[PDB]
């Protein structure tokens, strides 16, 4: 029939192309059910102390204070040396620095090189 | 350069006499005569330095230094007043004391002689920076970041005092003047490579260099807003100055041991740079914003070339500035809503509209926008580093690019959308903030309509 | 644009002229006595008037001409037709030379191509 | 810009796209009369008709707010408390 | 202009044509100038006139510095401190001056870029010969002696570059 | 943020957010003003290929077009004075070869 | 002989007339009947029709301001380039001599590409639906490149920003 | 937006949404009113055809071939009203909305500038301090043990109440403020 | 002026656009022709395009193939 | 009135200042203001020296 859409990271697949939209069984309602009372309740405590005409100052967001925490602090912690982490590391920590080592010493080795065959175009050259 | 140096020593005694409601005041009043008296160190000769006496001398790279840091003490009084309202006079007059001693060991440091004096002063620049992040620091975190500030700059500063002493057993004499008239080439040893890395690795601590920064987050973020002024704006160039200063005798060595340092600066750059990009905290992307600006000052230096000292010069006095003014920013958001997140206020564009124009201000500041002195000293390093080597411009644009990128992000995050709805403590900016604002913005204008006093002594 | 193209791509390149080399003959194969091109306008008059490098060809005369008039007559700014058509014609005419040149060029090599063809056969015969 | 809406003109709107309406009967076409009750519509007409109204009145409808718009007075007062009308 | 030395910043002689109109159309320049000349030039003029009445009343003046020649470092002894302190003040005031020399031929060249216009790669090649010259002796001397440079540094890269003249020259008649 | 319902009353309705609701570890990159995850008409990897094949198949045009360019049937254009040697800054010591144009 | 005449029209003989790339060449012709073709699209859907807007008509464009500021950027899209071209000193050889279809060139695909637009769009009024084609696909949503290159090069520097970084 | 949502989307709903959403599209790709009207009412045909089909497990394998010829046959550039969120004239008058909480933070000069206008903001700010109690009691009562099961709000039952939580919902920011 | 606007109908013109209009229209179409009618060479050209097929050898410059 | 009062501020004021400044402060050190030598056509008369700058030679003028 029609071409099929493949769903990528970048362009996800859609609500309504959702295989399991379509197959819903009676413990998915009741999963929906829950999710929709725990929204409600945290609507309902936000929109009590929102509506409160005694409050003065910011409402403090748990869930924000819990997601800059994880962000920043929690993450020495739970690290472990793996053969994962450790060749990650390497490879982002060092790789770029002998990468561009190499690349600046090859460039300036031809340049001194250059420099003393005498046969670089240095004339003018007064600002350094 | 007692005429600078005696009155701070009289701003410790004014404040411990004046009235309890006063102190303010009255230091503010003094700071800023102090600040003006310092403006007259600028006049400068294009032979030499000015040998006030055998201990202090001025020079085209310690006049702008010492004009900002007098320039800073002031600033750092009202944002001080602005947050330590009920503490107690004697605490007050505490904090005020911290300040007026590190103003003047910075002074004296800018204008030392002798290198051990010199190494004395900026290692005395400690005791009062740790006494007031671990005493008037908000959070729990303020102890360790003390901790990592001062434990990184001690084990990158002592063998730096055994090279200093070494060197005076050497050569008669650790002198400056005597050191860059009567300098001799250092021979590739391992001992002169190690006596090379000794003072290197204690000012690129103080830089810091990248890898060795992790302390400058911690002790930035957890601060007070004094200190957190303090420290980027004036605390960072040391290390900039001393390397300045020490590489009269460190060549020929300087031409084969930069290599890893120069790699360190620019890829740090990088990488600091793409970290600001994801900054859940203002502080923190301030921090790591000044992290790579003292990067691309420390690739000015590891080049060494005329044209690299003069925008070494001018990128320090500028993003000196230019960082002191965004912590205050900061600062009045977080005295506002008590939270440093990024994204807790927003809509602040339609909720206090000076205050927006201060933060697009400093944001065009703090990336490089012609003619800014920012601009100036960055330019001037990039030309340098294309003298060196033609890939460093492809290091240097990246690095422009990504700094545009998150100073956009932090101000669209900030200023820019929907404010939030539950907040509603958010007072009309204050005359004194505004002042505050004014204060640092101004003279960074004037800098750039004259940009020859910011070019140091090879101008 | 043009049949050439054509030609010389899909076909005999050695046939047609290469503009990039052109001329490949002496000028004076096949012209007993040719004559040299005759300039007006001279160095010292075209510095004066200043004339872009480009525009210092040997139609020079005529344009330092239309500037003298445009310059002179400045306000009426339609009074220099003569001289537009004067310069025009004789870039017309330099640009009619050098499609003569390119026509010699493309006859000669066929010609060339003709005289080594039948130069083959008879050293094959 | 552009002159205010009134909850008259609102209503005369609504009632003059509903009597274009071929499915409904202008004679007994009144503000409280329902889609379905007494009017004899189903859901793809109602739908049809909150189109109609979006496109009177240049402004879209969510479908959550529009499958409950079951008379053209809750049409009207959904539209006045939306485009922020009182009088 | 006595302001500055015609021989130090040299004008080739300006040669403006005289107007030759073909038209009876009135000049919209012409008109426009003279309506400047009366509007705008007059009062700067008087305004002038009236300031350098002004200065002529309180006439003084100022001097142009004279430093004599001291001994320099090849001269000085070695680690003799103060001959090497005149010596090294001595080359950074030579330093500045050729700077300013280098700056004065820059600035006539520009200059007659501007002038000649679209003519300007033929007769601007006198003032291109002069730069490349005296940029060639600046680049000698003060080419890549660093942040840190000094009268001692100058004075071993001028004995490298004589060493290697010698060498050269000898190999040559070798 | 962007695939988050817009018609839906949040809390935050910029970032189409809720209080006390769990944040997502990459929301500072999953903001409507960054990376956006939604769905699209057509499939990304069509979008590669056909965004892809276009500029290839553009460079490859083009460098055939360089190899086989476009010009007029002419002959080279000619200048007075050996080409305009002195007006190019030629040398006026050293003697230039002469170029010599010819009518036809 | 209106002012973009003396300016477009130069610049199509200078490019057909010069030793130039082929494909360059080829792809600024089609470029000039696509934007015959665009104006003809922007004509014929906003002008010609009958109307598509709400019913509530607020057209008014009488404002003196609005008529004034449309006035004098109009006259010089009719007379600027006639003066302009004809004040300025030469500064360029002129292409005299070129074949009647060169010289035309221009003219040529410009009308092609209103011919052929304006049959495509009077397509448009038939009682017939058929589902877009892939070209149209490719061309609407402008070649797929802000999609793909403000998704996929973001995402991985934002990735690295915080993953490795 | 103004009605609070379930838990999920009947089979009916899912079926109009679809079919709004097709209507639209069909309309973005027939510009011609006669055009869109006569593919509309082929369109109703065919809903209509399907309309009555007792197997439901059918009924929902026919809406997701519809889905699936839906997004194969969407517009790419459908039509958006201005002010709907992909519109062009969407958030633009956001930055012009001011609350009343800044509002009260205005100078006695400023405040003195219109004196009628705060006397009834304060008349409303009576009202609001006074029924506060009354909204908390009457949400505390109504709800269940277990927690609020959905994000519905009651009216006012007695006739000197008003309904809970209504203050920000009346004194939202006028649609165009400034 | 004012113009009440129209519901479902055409809107109020004003007989000062409408003049406006047409006058530069016609403006613009005279400008074309006048200019069409002077210097008609800026669109058909002004010289002719030799045909180098009738440009003999003999001016041209090539000799017999045999010689 | 109002547009007097416009001008001379807003247009006759600045003119003044930078033609003051102009004239006697910039145009004081050399190079400051450079103009490019204007054209000389054959057939001319430089003002500077009253100087004839001759004519071409005779065209070989066709039709
Ligand atoms: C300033 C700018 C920035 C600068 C850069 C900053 C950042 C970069 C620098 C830091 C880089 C990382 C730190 C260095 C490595 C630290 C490792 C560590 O502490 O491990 C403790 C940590 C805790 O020990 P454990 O609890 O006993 O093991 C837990 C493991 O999860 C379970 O272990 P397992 O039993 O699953 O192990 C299986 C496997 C794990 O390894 C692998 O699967 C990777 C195999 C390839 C790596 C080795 C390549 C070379 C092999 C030949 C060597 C010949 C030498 C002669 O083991 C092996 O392959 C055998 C050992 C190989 C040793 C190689 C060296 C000798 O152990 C591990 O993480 C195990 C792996 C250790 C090696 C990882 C790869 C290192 C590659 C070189 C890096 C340089
Ligand atoms: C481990 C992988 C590794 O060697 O990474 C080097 C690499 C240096 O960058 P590079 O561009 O690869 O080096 C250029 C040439 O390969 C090497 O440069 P070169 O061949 O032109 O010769 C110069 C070389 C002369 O070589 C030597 O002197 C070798 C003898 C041993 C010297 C040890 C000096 C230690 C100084 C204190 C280090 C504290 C950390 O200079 C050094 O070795 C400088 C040593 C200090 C480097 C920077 C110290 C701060 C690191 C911050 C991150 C710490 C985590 O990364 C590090 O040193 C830090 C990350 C690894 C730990
Ligand atoms: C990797 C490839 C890289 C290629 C690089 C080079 C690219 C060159 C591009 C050239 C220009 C292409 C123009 C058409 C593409 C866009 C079509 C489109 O979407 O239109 C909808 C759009 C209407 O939008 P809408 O209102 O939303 O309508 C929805 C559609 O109806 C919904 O209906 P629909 O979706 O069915 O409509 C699209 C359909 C209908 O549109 C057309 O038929 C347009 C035809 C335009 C004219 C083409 C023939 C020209 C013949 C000239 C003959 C004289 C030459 C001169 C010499 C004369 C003396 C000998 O078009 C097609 O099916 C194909 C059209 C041609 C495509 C060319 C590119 C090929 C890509 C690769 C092959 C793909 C093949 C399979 C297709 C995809 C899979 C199914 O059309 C227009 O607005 C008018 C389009 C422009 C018409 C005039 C074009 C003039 C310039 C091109 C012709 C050359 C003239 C001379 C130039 C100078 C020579 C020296
Ligand atoms: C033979 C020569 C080598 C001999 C030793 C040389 C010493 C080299 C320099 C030493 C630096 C001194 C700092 C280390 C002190 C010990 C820290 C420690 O014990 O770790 C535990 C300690 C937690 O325990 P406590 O705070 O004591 O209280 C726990 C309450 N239940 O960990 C910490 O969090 C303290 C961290 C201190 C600051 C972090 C270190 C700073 C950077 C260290 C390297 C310096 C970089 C150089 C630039
Ligand atoms: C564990 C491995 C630790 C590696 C890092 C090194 C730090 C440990 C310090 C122990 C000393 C190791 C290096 C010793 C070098 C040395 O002593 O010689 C230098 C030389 C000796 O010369 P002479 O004795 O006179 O020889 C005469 C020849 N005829 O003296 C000098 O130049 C003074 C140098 C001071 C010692 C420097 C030692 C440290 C080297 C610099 C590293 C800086 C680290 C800074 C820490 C920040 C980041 C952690
Ligand atoms: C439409 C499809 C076009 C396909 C064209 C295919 C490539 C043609 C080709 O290879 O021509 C040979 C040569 C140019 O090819 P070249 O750049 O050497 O690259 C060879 C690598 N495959 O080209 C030649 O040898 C011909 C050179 C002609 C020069 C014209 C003037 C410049
Ligand atoms: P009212 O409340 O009376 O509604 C009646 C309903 C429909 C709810 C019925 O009571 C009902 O549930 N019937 C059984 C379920 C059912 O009808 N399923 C079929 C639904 S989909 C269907 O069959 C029609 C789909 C065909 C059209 C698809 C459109 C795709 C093309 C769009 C392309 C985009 C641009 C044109």
């Amino acid at each position: 029939s029609f071409p099929k859409y493949k769903p990528s990271r970048l362009a996800t697949l859609p609500a309504t192309l959702d295989p399991a939209e379509y197959d819903i069984s009676p413990e998915t309602r009741k999963a929906q059910a829950e999710r929709l009372a725990i929204r409600s309740r945290l609507k309902r405590e936000y929109l009590l102390q929102y509506n409160d005409p005694n409050r003065l100052g910011v409402i403090e967001d748990p869930a924000l204070i819990r997601w800059t925490y994880a962000r920043s602090a929690n993450i020495y912690p739970n690290f472990r040396p793996t053969p994962k982490t450790s060749l990650l590391g390497a490879l982002f920590g060092i790789g770029p620095l002998f990468f561009w080592y190499y690349v600046f010493k090859t460039d300036r080795d031809k340049k001194e090189k250059l420099i003393q065959e005498g046969k670089l175009d240095q004339t003018f050259n007064i600002s350094y | 350069m007692l005429k600078i140096i005696i009155p701070t020593t009289m701003l410790l005694p004014m404040t411990w006499m004046s009235k309890h409601n006063m102190i303010w005041i009255n230091a503010t009043v003094h700071s800023l005569l102090i600040s003006l008296i310092s403006l007259s160190l600028l006049n400068q000769l294009g032979e030499n330095s000015l040998n006030f006496s055998l201990t202090f001398f001025s020079d085209s790279l310690s006049a702008p230094l010492l004009v900002l840091t007098t320039w800073l003490l002031p600033l750092m009084l009202m944002a001080s007043q602005s947050h330590l309202s009920k503490e107690t006079t004697t605490r007050k007059k505490l904090y005020i004391t911290m300040l007026i001693l590190l103003q003047l060991f910075l002074i004296m440091t800018f204008t030392a002689t002798e290198l051990i004096l010199f190494y004395i002063l900026f290692e005395a620049t400690l005791v009062p920076t740790l006494i007031i992040i671990t005493r008037w620091g908000n959070q729990t975190e303020r102890l360790n970041a003390g901790l990592y500030f001062l434990f990184y700059t001690l084990a990158g500063s002592l063998p730096l005092l055994v090279a200093l002493v070494y060197i005076q057993n050497t050569t008669g004499s650790l002198n400056f003047l005597i050191i860059h008239y009567w300098s001799h080439p250092l021979s590739n040893s391992w001992s002169n490579i190690f006596m090379w890395l000794a003072c290197i690795m204690a000012f690129m601590v103080k830089m810091p260099l990248y890898g060795l920064h992790l302390w400058l987050p911690k002790a930035h973020v957890e601060a007070p807003i004094a200190g957190s002024m303090v420290l980027a704006a004036v605390l960072l160039k040391l290390g900039g100055y001393g390397m300045m200063r020490i590489t009269t005798i460190l060549n020929p060595l300087t031409n084969y041991m930069a290599y890893p340092f120069l790699m360190l600066s620019m890829w740090g750059m990088i990488m600091t740079s793409s970290i600001c990009l994801r900054q859940t905290d203002l502080k923190s992307l301030i921090a790591y914003s000044s992290v790579s600006h003292m990067a691309l000052v420390i690739v000015a230096i590891m080049i060494q070339t005329p044209w690299s000292f003069m925008g070494a010069t001018a990128l320090m006095i500028a993003h000196g500035l230019t960082s002191s003014m965004l912590f205050c920013l900061a600062n009045t958001n977080y005295e506002r809503v008590h939270s440093r997140t990024m994204i807790l206020a927003r809509g602040l564009q339609t909720l206090l509209p000076l205050m927006a124009t201060w933060w697009l201000v400093a944001s065009l500041t703090n990336l490089a926008l012609p003619p800014s002195i920012n601009l100036i000293g960055e330019l001037f390093i990039i030309t340098a580093s294309f003298s060196w080597s033609n890939i460093t411009i492809i290091l240097m644009g990246m690095n422009m690019m990504i700094t545009a990128l998150y100073s956009l992000y932090m101000l669209i995050t900030t200023q820019r959308g929907k404010y939030t709805h539950h907040i509603n403590n958010i007072k009309p900016s204050f005359t004194r903030e505004n002042a505050l604002m004014a204060l640092h913005i101004l003279p960074l204008l004037l800098l750039t309509l004259n940009p020859k006093m910011i070019l140091g002594p090879l101008y | 644009m043009g049949a050439h193209l054509a030609r010389r791509y899909l076909g005999d390149a050695s046939k047609e002229p290469d503009p990039l080399r052109m001329p490949t003959f002496p000028p004076d194969y096949g012209f007993p006595e040719r004559k040299e091109r005759e300039m007006v306008a001279t160095q010292q008059e075209m510095n004066d008037a200043q004339l872009m490098l480009q525009q210092r060809d040997y139609c020079a005369h005529y344009l330092i001409q239309l500037l003298k008039c445009k310059r002179d007559s400045f306000p009426n700014f339609l009074a220099c037709k003569h001289e537009q058509h004067d310069w025009d014609y004789c870039e017309h005419l330099d640009y009619v030379k050098r499609m003569k040149e390119f026509e010699r060029e493309r006859r000669l090599l066929q010609r060339k191509k003709r005289r080594e063809q039948r130069e083959a056969e008879m050293a094959r015969g | 810009d552009a002159p205010p809406l009134t909850l008259e003109a609102i209503k005369d709107r609504v009632l003059y796209v509903l009597k274009l309406y071929d499915k409904i009967d202008p004679e007994k076409l009144s503000v409280n009369s329902h889609f379905m009750k007494d009017l004899g519509l189903d859901s793809l007409d109602q739908v049809e008709i909150i189109m109609a109204m979006e496109d009177e009145f240049g402004f879209e409808i969510p479908d959550i707010d529009a499958e409950k718009l079951m008379c053209p007075q809750e049409i009207v007062d959904y539209i006045a408390d939306k485009k922020d009308v009182y009088e | 202009p006595d302001s500055w030395d015609k021989d130090v910043y040299p004008e080739p002689p300006r040669r403006t044509p005289a107007p030759a109109p073909q038209t009876s159309l009135p000049n919209p320049v012409t008109y426009l100038t003279k309506i400047f000349d009366l509007l705008v030039d007059r009062p700067v003029t008087l305004a002038r006139e009236f300031i350098e009445q002004q200065h002529a009343k309180n006439r003084y003046y100022y001097y142009h510095r004279e430093f004599r020649r001291v001994p320099d470092i090849t001269e000085c002894e070695e680690k003799d401190i103060l001959c090497m302190f005149e010596a090294e003040m001595q080359w950074r005031r030579d330093y500045k001056v050729d700077q300013e020399i280098v700056n004065i031929i820059q600035e006539r060249l520009k200059a007659c870029q501007q002038r000649e216009g679209e003519s300007y790669r033929q007769n601007c090649a006198k003032e291109l010969e002069q730069f490349t010259q005296v940029s060639k002796a600046f680049q000698d001397r003060y080419s890549d002696l660093g942040a840190h440079y000094s009268a001692r540094k100058c004075l071993a890269k001028q004995k490298q570059r004589m060493l290697a003249e010698r060498k050269a020259a000898k190999e040559a008649a070798a | 943020q962007q695939e988050r319902d817009p018609w839906y009353d949040w809390d935050h309705p910029d970032l189409r957010l809720n209080w006390g609701e769990p944040i997502h570890w990459d929301l500072d990159m999953y903001i409507r003003n960054r990376v956006d995850t939604s769905p699209t008409p057509v499939s990304w990897n069509t979008m590669c290929k056909h965004l892809f094949g276009f500029v290839a198949f553009m460079l490859f045009m083009f460098w055939v077009g360089e190899i086989y360019p476009s010009y007029q049937p002419v002959g080279p254009k000619q200048y007075p004075y050996n080409d305009l040697y002195l007006e190019r800054g030629g040398d006026p010591t050293k003697e230039p070869e002469p170029v010599v144009h010819y009518e036809i | 002989y209106l002012t973009g005449f003396y300016s477009k029209d130069l610049i199509i003989e200078a490019v057909n007339m010069s030793y130039t790339n082929a494909w360059a060449l080829l792809m600024t012709l089609i470029a000039t009947s696509l934007t015959a073709a665009y104006s003809t699209r922007i004509i014929f859907f906003a002008f010609l029709g009958k109307p598509r807007f709400p019913p509530l008509v607020l057209i008014n464009e009488n404002n003196p301001l609005l008529i004034n500021s449309i006035k004098r950027l109009l006259i010089g899209s009719i007379f600027a380039g006639f003066i302009i071209s004809n004040n300025i000193p030469p500064m360029t050889v002129p292409n005299t001599t070129m074949p009647l279809y060169m010289k035309m060139t221009a003219l040529i695909v410009t009308i092609m590409g209103f011919m052929l637009a304006l049959e495509l769009n009077n397509t448009t009024y038939y009682l017939k639906f058929k589902y877009p084609s892939q070209t149209y696909k490719f061309s609407n949503m402008l070649g797929y490149y802000p999609s793909i290159m403000h998704r996929l090069p973001t995402y991985h520097n934002l990735s690295m920003s915080q993953k490795s970084a | 937006a103004f009605s609070a949502p379930a838990a999920y989307l009947t089979h009916q709903q899912k079926v109009l949404r679809l079919y709004k959403r097709a209507l639209r599209h069909l309309e973005s790709w027939c510009v011609h009113r006669d055009k869109y009207r006569y593919f509309a009412c082929l369109m109703r045909a065919r809903f209509d055809e399907h309309k009555n089909e007792k197997d439901m497990v059918k009924a929902t394998q026919l809406l997701r071939q519809a889905e699936e010829e839906f997004w194969y046959g969407q517009h790419p550039q459908p039509y958006i009203f201005p002010e709907s969120p992909g519109g062009t004239s969407y958030e633009r008058y956001e930055c012009y909305k001011v609350p009343e909480w800044c509002l009260d933070d205005w100078h006695p000069s400023e405040k003195a500038m219109y004196p009628d206008y705060f006397a009834k903001r304060e008349q409303w700010k009576r009202l609001r301090r006074e029924s506060w109690e009354r909204e908390v009691k009457q949400l505390q009562e109504e709800t269940p043990p277990g927690g609020p099961r959905t994000e519905a709000l009651p009216p006012a039952r007695k006739e000197g109440d008003l309904p809970p939580l209504w203050w920000h919902i009346v004194t939202r920011p006028r649609e165009r403020p400034m | 002026v004012h113009i009440e606007p129209r519901y479902r109908q055409f809107p109020q013109l004003t007989r000062s656009q409408l003049i406006q209009a047409e006058f530069f229209s016609a403006t613009m179409w005279f400008w074309i022709l006048w200019r069409f009618w002077h210097d008609s060479d800026a669109v058909l050209g002004h010289f002719p395009y030799p045909d180098p097929s009738q440009w003999t050898d003999e001016e041209l410059g090539i000799l017999p193939d045999d010689e | 009135y109002r547009h007097s009062i416009f001008a001379v501020t807003h247009v006759l004021i600045p003119v003044w200042i930078i033609h003051y400044y102009l004239k006697y402060h910039v145009t004081a050190k050399p190079y400051t203001v450079v103009e490019r030598k204007p054209r000389i056509f054959p057939g001319d008369t430089i003002l500077e020296t009253g100087e004839v700058i001759p004519l071409m030679k005779e065209f070989p003028d066709q039709h």
